[PDB]
């Protein structure tokens, strides 16, 4: 019993993009209220609309996204939610919830007429324990995601919000600490927007 | 048929 | 349909109870069409309360909604730094007099429980760096409350611009944040200095580390 967004990426102004709400452990055959929820960097949850499931089949939006959005079930287990006409003004994390209750962990979507670039990782190290860490620098768009040795490394993370530089370029750090053993470790850097993943291995 | 929004349990 | 939500913010103490207030333009749906969120940065929110006044289940009785029609107040008991977040309302509304839905503007809690001090790390740059044109020095300040000062001193000058602050959400467990500062210079005027030093203050009290350029 669980849901999940999918669809979320960098779109040109007045582009036009496709969510996909995904269920599992159970269908939308049963009586629900499929809603989608968007929420700009930093801001308060805004409702979009939704689709009723089951026994009857509402769709009923905000005043704004009214002609501009659809909102439909496309088999039992998907629901979609489709975008047009995009601007700066729709860039947001996108929540899909079964009746405000169960809701998905939300996809990401960027318009700006700005262009990819790819980050450069650099290790972080001091001049028994020790805490070494990865710089993410001049990357565009958000986000990024790091971990350490692949998922192993949990304990001791302490991965910073990302900030905007005056560059315009986004830029964070993520630090571990850690013992002997283990031992020699290892940052993924991954960059979804770019396509590209970078391992970084630090070390004493 | 919608009177509303559902928020919790049916 | 506009949800009026007071206050914007507020700091409380562990032990303590909060409370939150909410105002309708218009009656929510069955005079009862109104709910509790809670989320913290990076999860979803989380229903809390439903229907004004009901728990919605697993969600602990200190949690406490109540009103009616166009008012309604949410109150936390017992306050501790797992509840540290920001909350929202919900209302609902008549499908056919309007919309159907609108969420409150959220209230920030800030929670504060023992005073811990920090420890300071610095971290020069690595040697991929400087061939770049552009240099950045991260300082991290771990594990304290409340809230930190931080200065750069590059050969005992103060300073203004370059810098960039970051801070994690307060521990779940003892309120605690974590910050990373950082400062960035063009290549020409970090090979220009010898010491860098990252000053972390906390009241009267300061931690301080730095380094030399040469050094490392
Ligand atoms: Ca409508
Ligand atoms: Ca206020
Ligand atoms: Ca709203």
């Amino acid at each position: 019993q669980s849901l999940e967004e999918s669809g979320g990426d960098l779109v040109q102004p007045g582009a036009s993009l496709t969510l996909t709400c995904k269920a599992s452990g159970f269908s939308f055959g049963n009586n629900y209220d499929m809603c989608w929820v968007r929420q700009a960097p930093g801001k308060g949850l805004e409702w979009i609309g939704c689709i009723e499931t089951g026994s009857s089949d509402s769709a009923a939006y905000a005043t704004w996204a009214k002609g501009r959005f659809t909102i439909s079930k496309t088999s039992s287990t998907t629901v979609t939610l489709q975008m047009t006409s995009l601007t700066a003004a729709d860039t947001a994390t996108y929540f899909c919830a079964r009746n405000f209750d169960l809701w998905g962990p939300g996809t990401l979507v960027i318009v700006s007429s700005g262009q990819p670039k790819a980050p450069s990782v650099f290790p972080l190290a001091p001049c028994s324990t020790v805490t070494l860490g990865c710089l993410v620098k001049g990357y565009l768009p958000e986000p990024v995601t790091v971990t350490w040795n692949s998922g192993t490394l949990t304990n001791g993370v302490r991965t910073f919000p990302s900030v905007r530089q005056s560059s315009g370029l986004y830029s964070l750090s993520s630090v571990v600490s850690v013992t002997s053993s283990s031992q020699p470790v290892t940052c993924n850097v991954a960059h979804p927007a770019t396509n590209t993943k970078v391992d970084k291995t630090v070390a004493p | 048929t919608r009177k509303s929004i559902r928020i919790g349990p049916g | 349909q506009v949800l009026t939500q007071t206050p914007s913010s507020v700091s409380t103490a562990v032990g303590s109870a909060v409370t939150i207030n909410c105002q309708s333009s218009q009656n929510v749906y069955s005079n009862n069409n109104l709910a509790w969120f809670q989320q913290k940065p990076g999860q979803p929110p989380r229903l809390l309360i439903y229907d004004a006044s009901k728990l919605a289940s697993g969600v602990p009785s200190r949690f406490k909604g109540s009103g009616s029609g166009t008012q309604f107040t949410f109150t936390i008991s017992d306050v501790q730094c797992d509840d540290a977040a920001t909350f929202y309302c919900l209302g609902g509304y008549d499908c056919s007099s309007g919309d159907c839905a609108a969420f409150g503007g959220g209230t920030e809690v800030v929670v504060r429980g023992d005073p811990v001090a920090p420890t300071v790390l610095i971290f020069p740059p690595a040697a991929d760096q400087v061939a770049t044109g552009t240099v950045t020095i991260v300082c991290v300040a771990n594990k304290y409350f409340p809230d930190v000062t931080v200065t750069w001193e590059v050969d005992g000058t103060t300073q203004t611009t370059g810098i960039e602050n970051s801070k994690t959400p307060q521990n779940s467990a003892d309120c605690t944040y974590n910050l990373s500062s950082t400062l960035t210079l063009t290549s020409t005027q970090y090979n220009s200095h010898k010491e860098y030093t990252c000053k972390v203050t906390q009241g009267t009290t300061s931690v301080v580390q730095s380094f030399n350029r040469g050094d490392c």
